[PDB]
RNA sequence: GACCACGGGUGACGGGGAAUCAGGGUUCGAUUCCGGAGAGGGAGCCUGAGAAACGGCUACCACAUCCAAGGAAGGCAGCAGGCGCGCAAAUUACCCACUCCCGACCCGGGGAGGUAGUGACGAAAAAUAACAAUACAGGACUCUUUCGAGGCCCUGUAAUUGGAAUGAGUCCACUUUAAAUCCUUUAACGAGGAUCCAUUGGAGGGCAAGUCUGGUGCCAGCAGCCGCGGUAAUUCCAGCUCCAAU
């Protein structure tokens, strides 16, 4: 489109986490927010890096549009970045999966684990069934 | 004359003291009596059962017959004097029906035409009496 | 002697809401009453 | 114990003699000047000329020889200057409690738009910003009651998305367009 | 101990602090902050550094859970929710991502906390409509002040349309977020009576409006004070119009 432009701000290399922490700005005229894909994308092609070890978060647009500033982290390593990321940030792009059980579930399992004594497991099976 | 002395401040603090125990705004309120006495009890609202209606003859120069309801607070029990404010809710509201009773003004005093009578009427069965009387609501079937 | 409560409002007629049209809301009727009261003589 | 705020304040303070004549006049005239909504951004704006109005006593009051005095002084001409309401030729401690109300009201986004002639009226202002048509510093205001700095003063124009400045379409243009094209068809 | 003890009351936890304002000041302080007390009541205690501890136990007093009648098992003024008193106050929601905390210790837990549901309870910022030339009533002006005509800006007309503009709500997307919604944008929709109808109380005063029209006739009512009501009521009940705040 040649339209949406891609500025960063505060770039700093931290490699005791083994990253790039910058702030990144996105100059739309007449678009909405680009997709998030597309903003690492862009940022990994002008960066000369692959788009796998870039996460981008925290993408606020000012009044009226145009303007959206957030957060961008350049892992230098695809395992140092797993190493130290929040999981959900993680789970955004298909890094890792959660638990599905409920909170609610398991707050009733430790209570039956609880009452329970010597065997913990016994309770875990009859109420799993 | 006053004092005026600068080591006199206890005086003035309780010359004023000793003395403001005698205007009827202050003694009223800190004396605790008045709490006491209003059959209130301190509310700017009551839920009472309507007990019976009555009609209450105006003051000197006036000659008209107020509509004035005799109600027993859940609270406390005390029968009092209650006029209904707007015409026509007088036949709005029924007997064995449980109201809300709120002020006539002149902080617990009687207003108007109507002696010893300082209550007023609202919420009649749990819907309010000026939306009965601008026919917003009704009573419920 | 409780029976007369509402009387004159049961005999007078109850007469329609006359259609009139809506009057301005908001800044335009403030800027109307400033361009322009009640003078029934 | 929540993390939140908890702080606000009051801007406005009713007068204490309400539904006087004289006043009433006077604030219907100012309304009708600048094109006000109604009543309370008077009680505001005259706030706010009010409070500093008291800072300006509580300063004179103070001792000659103060740096406190001509840090705060100094400091709050700068601010009605940047803002407008008084001259910078005027710079002087006691000028400043000859302020107007009418003066404040002359340094509003809507009445500057109106003097600078984006719009045939007041009320036009009002309405095409309220419409998010006028923008500052390539930035979109819809406040008719928003505060322009004497600074930022040549640097209001339509917004290169609006059809006025940009001239992209509208709703209603669209629509008969496409009517038009419907019908020639 | 009269420089107010001893005693009592308090609809009293204290204070940092809140409303208002010439100034001096008058009231309110549980609240989310810093300390004290309590976990129905006052008694008691073992471990622990630190308890005279109640999401520890024991006994008594009211209440009351189950009982196979031989006993067992209790304190939501903790988070929701319920009952009872009440004029007077919320969802039997989601999660440890943000804040920090606990634990052998990076990996687990937290109704502490964050988020959502109700919320006219308070504090703001704020839509409900701007223009044109027509015809009239006109206003401000210019030549003359004579019958007066002509020319630029402004007000009013369920009278005329229009052009562009716009959200409130449909709504594929994006974004925020532990996962979700609104908020910030963007596609297609979306205004003509733009009916996509702003409302509470009055028309004697204080404090702004009616010597308008009817019904009623010191009865109803209105009416904070005087007072308004014996037939043509500026205050009563209806219609129209004006007044305040929005």
């Amino acid at each position: 489109n040649d339209t949406v432009t891609i500025r960063t701000r505060k770039f700093m290399t931290n490699r005791l986490l083994q990253r790039k922490q910058m702030v990144i700005d996105v100059l739309h005229p007449g678009k909405a927010t680009v997709p998030k894909t597309e903003i690492r994308e862009k940022l990994a092609k002008m960066y000369k890096t692959t788009p796998d070890v870039i996460f981008v978060f925290g993408f606020r647009t000012h009044f009226g549009g145009g303007k959206t500033t957030g957060f961008g982290m350049i892992y230098d390593s695809l395992d140092y970045a797993k190493k130290n990321e929040p999981k959900h940030r993680l789970a955004r792009h298909g890094l890792y999966e959660k638990k599905k059980t409920s909170r609610k579930q398991r707050k009733e399992r430790k209570n039956r684990m609880k009452k329970v004594r010597g065997t913990a497991k016994a309770n875990v099976g009859a109420g799993k069934k | 004359g006053k004092c005026r002395g600068l080591r006199t401040a206890r005086k003035l603090r309780s010359h004023r003291r000793d003395q403001k125990w005698h205007d009827k705004q202050y003694k009223k309120a800190h004396l605790g009596t008045a709490l006491k006495a209003n059959p209130f009890g301190g509310a700017s609202h009551a839920k009472g059962i309507v007990l019976e209606k009555v009609g209450v003859e105006a003051k000197q120069p006036n000659s008209a017959i107020r509509k004035c309801v005799r109600v027993q607070l859940i609270k406390n029990g005390k029968k009092i004097t209650a006029f209904v404010p707007n015409d026509g809710c007088l036949n709005f509201i029924e007997e064995n029906d449980e109201v809300l009773v709120a002020g006539f003004g002149r902080k617990g005093h009687a207003v108007g035409d109507i002696p010893g009578v300082r209550f007023k009427v609202v919420k009649v069965a749990n819907v309010s009496l000026l939306a009965l009387y601008k026919g917003k609501k009704e009573r419920p079937r | 002697s409780l029976a007369r409560a509402g009387k004159v409002r049961g005999q007078t007629p109850k007469v329609a809401k006359q259609e009139k049209k809506k009057k301005k809301t908001g800044r335009a009727k403030r800027r109307m009453q400033y361009n322009r009261p009640n003078a029934n003589s | 114990p929540v993390a939140r705020s908890w702080v606000c304040r009051k801007t406005y303070v009713t007068p204490r003699r309400p539904f006087e004549k004289s006043r009433l006049d006077q604030e219907l005239k100012l309304i009708g000047e600048y094109g006000l909504r109604n009543k309370r951004e008077v009680w505001r704006v005259k706030f706010t000329l009010a409070k500093i109005r008291k800072a300006a006593r509580e300063l004179l009051t103070l001792d000659e020889k103060d740096p406190r005095r001509l840090f705060e002084g100094n400091a709050l001409l700068r601010r009605l200057v940047r803002i407008g309401v008084l001259d910078e030729g005027k710079m002087k401690l006691d000028y400043i409690l000859g302020l107007k109300i009418e003066d404040f009201l002359e340094r509003r986004l809507q009445t500057q738009v109106f003097k600078l002639g984006l719009a045939k009226s007041i009320h036009h202002a009002r309405v095409l910003i309220r419409q998010r048509h006028i923008r500052v510093r390539k930035q979109v205001v819809n406040i008719p009651s928003f505060i322009v700095r004497l600074d930022s003063q040549k640097h209001i124009d339509f917004s290169l998305r609006s059809p006025y400045g940009g001239g992209r379409p509208g709703r209603v243009k669209r629509k008969n367009a496409k009517k038009g094209q419907g019908g020639a068809g």
